[PDB]
């Protein structure tokens, strides 16, 4: 047991009516709901990032608000901006100084989302959505006054003035709302099991567990939860973890750049986990503690399994056995049992089967000419060259990986409902509105209200690309293009004024396939491979005409390989019934 | 219109410690059968010095002694008399409108309405009996008046103290948590359905009119979500109280 402290990362659990944890939908949505099914503190759920919560002291926004109001006198303006910025930079100084002070009962606290990174917020001038007698409560990316939020002992033990101890339950009162957080048992019809969270009178109660601590939360040192890449220094080659054919496989990538270190991939990200008491805790790793590692996008973790080398390193989808542990031996001299640095040196040993990681140059990928995968086997005896090497990550791509994998979620259900011969008219909206964020996202255009169809973006971004192509979303906009027609749609029919909104996603689709081959030539080969369904869809108004010339003109040789007397036919049997300069 | 909390305090602590003699309450079984017994022979109406009046004046004494958003008095006040006895008594197929008034008037000034937090009241089913009652007064009420034919009394009980027991217990920052609202969803939709019919009449008053707007849009507020939703049959006249209410 120990005291609460400013800047702790903490988890927060539902108690009353209903029990769970605090999570956040997909997407940039900001709504908070409770899922009682997905899990319970004995078992935690298997997205529980999103159940992380930092505590956060009182924060001055008068000067925000005041400029917000006047918002909504070019010299004034810019003097409210000021006072605005000089405010946020003393609100910083004054955290950054009281951090690590302990938390008192009846005190004001704020909590942040830190894989949202908003603050969360309770609005006095709107009700919930679905409780209309309730009060809404939301992420806001700056906050506002709703975020201060006294904090009140739930038993009859504790009182006023009285420090906080991890495992209590305390309930939260919004100093605007002035009333606790409720987690009212309205199901969210969008989202089956998902309880809203309201501010209303009620008994509630939430229940603080302690994840990570101010003093082990200090970035110089490696902590749980968080992702980086390991790197062969002998191979020079970066670890990942793929679906080779259908079967999830860990594996060394071969890299024929000139610099290894740019050989970086979204599906190459590692998370690391640490043990302790509480499965929910997970402080700072030690150098005499048991480590996990994980997979930032496919969620599996690394283990060693018999090789059918005596062991090999696949990926397991749970890290419920001994087998996904693993230890850190160091290279070098270390301070006791002090927290490991980020980006030391280290080696891996499988405590489970004792037995030492190292690396063979046998392809795992022999099937295809020149393979890239490399097997990782284990080894009896100990070898000094099979240091691994940690190399930190930004949050960005971090947001960008989460939020691509999100799409890709409800893309693939998008295809699943189109396959079945009947979609409703709020999937269509939800599916042509995640193509417009996509396409948004693509473009890396701000999103102000111009046509996102003429959408015009100057330099394209070749990380955002390589995240599309890797992560299958480009496969799922085939794939979504390919299943109406396959019906639920038909090419001729399109003309038709029913199947507009039809019309209207095959438009966006194309635009999302035109924005990730700008400029990319392994891009450009994906989307190639599918040229004869794209040429399916010639002539007809959906813009294949456009994104296929584009494509073809942008390579030589994919416009020596493509272009056939058909294809002149087609274009000239199609200007000759249009007449148009186009 | 001030409350004089030194003069209710001692009002209470003598009447405690006076004992029986002065403060008498039916809240015994054989106690709780003769005062059944006198209110059915009361059925004409309550004589002015009638053991029933002078019980009905104490629950009305104890009950603005326990107003004024105090804890000394109110404690007290609750402990000499609990729910279930009120249950009892004002839910007995047999009643009349002072005693009605008189103990409806004591559980908002002490148990609704009280300063310090009680788990015994939002967490028990002797209120959501009272709502059903208030509910049967009503549609009583509205019958009565499909006769042209009423009871001042009842339209007095069901005006004044019902509808603001009704506001304070959906209006307290202490129940904003009630746990037992979910599963008793039908009767606060039939109160609802109760006052929308009551303010259909034309008899209402002004102020009348205003109080049971403010009872609805109470209701209405603590109505938005509790896993329920208007009967549109219902929602035709809401829709249209919600737009008045917004001018
Ligand atoms: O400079 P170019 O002509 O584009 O060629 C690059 C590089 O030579 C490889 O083809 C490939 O790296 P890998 O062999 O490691 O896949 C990379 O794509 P990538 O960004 O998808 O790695 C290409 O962009």
């Amino acid at each position: 047991s120990s005291f609460l402290h400013i800047g702790d990362i903490v988890s927060l659990y539902a108690e009353g009516s209903v029990n769970g944890f605090i999570s956040t939908l997909g997407l940039v949505d900001d709504r908070c709901v409770v899922e009682p099914a997905a899990g319970d503190l004995d078992n935690p759920p298997k997205k529980f990032r999103d159940c992380l919560f930092k505590v956060c002291p009182m924060n001055r926004y008068s000067a925000q608000k005041q400029y917000w109001k006047a918002k909504q006198d070019v010299v004034l303006l810019q003097k409210l901006q000021h006072a605005a910025q000089m405010e946020q930079k003393q609100n910083d100084t004054e955290n950054k100084k009281v951090h690590g002070d302990v938390v008192k009962y009846g005190s004001v606290i704020q909590l942040l989302h830190m894989k949202s990174n908003k603050y969360l917020t309770v609005n006095k001038r709107l009700p919930a959505l679905l409780e209309k007698n309730a009060m809404r409560v939301t992420l806001d990316a700056t906050g506002n006054e709703g975020s201060w939020l006294f904090i009140q002992p739930f038993w009859k033990l504790r009182s006023n003035g009285d420090n906080v101890v991890v495992g209590d339950k305390v309930i939260l009162n919004p100093v605007n709302a002035g009333q606790p957080l409720h987690a009212s048992n309205y199901e969210l019809s969008d989202n089956a099991g998902c309880k809203e969270v309201n501010s209303v009178n009620c008994n509630t109660s939430w229940k603080i567990n302690l994840f990570m601590q101010f003093r082990d939360h200090l970035e110089e040192v490696l902590k749980g939860g968080d992702v980086v890449r390991l790197f062969h220094a002998e191979q020079e080659k970066f670890l990942t973890c793929d679906e080779y054919k259908g079967k999830l496989q860990v594996f060394l990538r071969t890299t024929l750049r000139q610099s290894a270190t740019s050989a970086t991939s979204s599906n190459a990200l590692w998370e690391v986990e640490v043990v302790h008491h509480d499965p929910c805790r997970g402080g700072a790793g030690h150098w005499n503690g048991l480590y996990r590692f994980k997979h930032l996008a496919t969620g599996n973790y690394l283990a060693a399994e018999e090789n059918p080398i005596k062991y090999c390193l696949v990926a397991v989808p749970h890290g419920n056995d001994i087998a996904s542990l693993f230890e850190l031996d160091p290279t070098t001299l270390q301070k006791t049992d002090s927290f490991v640095p980020r980006n030391s040196y280290v080696r891996l040993r499988h405590l489970c089967t004792n037995t030492w990681i190292q690396s063979t140059n046998v392809p795992i990928d022999i099937e295809e000419e020149r393979p890239i995968r490399l097997m990782l086997g284990t080894c009896p005896t100990k070898e000094d060259k099979e240091a691994f090497a940690i190399v930190s990550v930004p949050v960005s791509e971090i947001r960008d990986l989460d939020f691509a994998n999100d799409a890709s979620s409800m893309l693939a259900s998008a295809v699943e409902k189109l396959n079945e011969g009947f979609i409703s008219q709020n999937d269509r909206r939800f599916v042509i509105q995640l193509l417009e964020d996509l396409v948004f996202f693509v473009s890396d255009v701000p999103n102000n209200g111009q046509n996102v169809l003429d959408i015009m973006v100057t330099k394209p971004n070749r990380e955002r690309q390589k995240l599309m192509r890797e992560q299958n979303i480009l496969k799922q906009v085939f794939g979504i293009l390919k299943a109406p027609f396959r019906p639920l749609v038909r090419l001729e029919e399109l003309s038709d004024q029913k199947n507009a909104p039809y019309q209207h996603m095959f438009r966006l689709c194309y635009r999302v396939l035109r924005h990730s081959q700008e400029d990319y030539r392994k891009n450009q080969e994906h989307i190639a491979k599918q040229f004869g369904m794209m040429q399916s869809q010639i002539g007809y108004d959906i813009l294949a005409e456009d994104t296929i010339t584009a494509l073809l003109h942008n390579n030589r040789k994919l416009l020596e390989k493509h272009i056939t007397k058909t294809e002149v036919e087609t274009f000239v049997s199609l200007v000759r019934k249009n007449r148009e300069p186009r | 219109g001030k409350y004089v909390k030194k003069c209710q305090d001692m009002i209470m602590t003598e009447l405690t410690n006076a004992g029986d003699d002065v403060v008498v309450f039916y809240n015994d079984k054989a106690s709780l059968a003769h005062l059944l017994d006198m209110m059915k022979a009361a059925r004409d109406g309550v004589e002015d010095h009638s053991p029933l009046m002078y019980h009905i004046s104490l629950v009305d004494l104890l009950a603005a002694c326990a107003e004024g958003k105090n804890v000394y008095t109110e404690i007290k006040c609750t402990s000499l008399l609990p729910l279930e006895d009120v249950v009892s008594v004002v839910t007995h197929e047999d009643c009349i409108t002072e005693v009605k008034m008189a103990y409806v008037n004591f559980v908002n000034h002490c148990y609704v309405d009280t300063e310090v937090e009680m788990k015994e009241i939002y967490t028990s089913n002797h209120i959501w009996t009272l709502f059903e009652n208030f509910t049967l007064d009503m549609a009583r009420v509205c019958s009565k008046r499909e006769k042209r034919v009423a009871d001042p009394t009842l339209e007095k009980y069901v005006l004044s103290v019902v509808l603001d027991t009704i506001n304070a217990f959906f209006s307290s920052p202490f129940s904003e948590n009630s746990t037992s609202l979910q599963t008793h969803q039908t009767i606060v939709v039939q109160l609802l359905q109760s006052t929308t019919r009551l303010l259909e009449c034309p008899w209402l008053q002004q102020q009348h009119k205003g109080s049971v707007e403010a009872c609805i849009r109470t209701l209405a507020m603590v109505a938005k979500g509790r896993a329920i939703l208007l009967p549109m049959d219902l929602d035709a006249h809401i829709s249209s109280m919600l737009s008045s209410g917004a001018s």
